[PDB]
């Protein structure tokens, strides 16, 4: 017996990667977390937790 | 005009005039990728399709 997930991830460019998509021609996974750590918050040092 | 001079007397006249209509046919050519034909059909769901 084990425990896991039952369904996949779901991944899909959504309103800002898709922007850079069609028009850039390069997109990212999790536009939303390199947005809130660039220019939110520019001085955290990459921690574990 | 009615004259009295010494020819003969004038008479009323017709033409028959025939006109006709002339046919004029046109054109205008329009392609259409067969790859943008393709996802005419083609069942989409997520937000770039």
């Amino acid at each position: 017996a084990m425990s896991g997930p039952a369904a996949y991830a779901s991944y899909v460019v959504r309103g800002a990667n898709l922007v850079t998509a069609v028009s850039y021609g390069r997109a990212m996974r999790n536009f939303e977390q390199f947005m809130a750590r660039i220019v939110d918050h520019p001085n955290a040092l990459p921690s574990v937790e | 005009i009615a004259h009295g001079d010494g020819r003969r007397p004038n008479k009323q006249r017709q033409y028959i005039v025939m006109k006709a209509c002339n046919k004029h046919h046109i054109g205008a050519e329009i392609e259409l990728a067969a790859a943008d034909i393709e996802l005419l059909f083609a069942e989409k769901e997520t937000p770039l399709d």
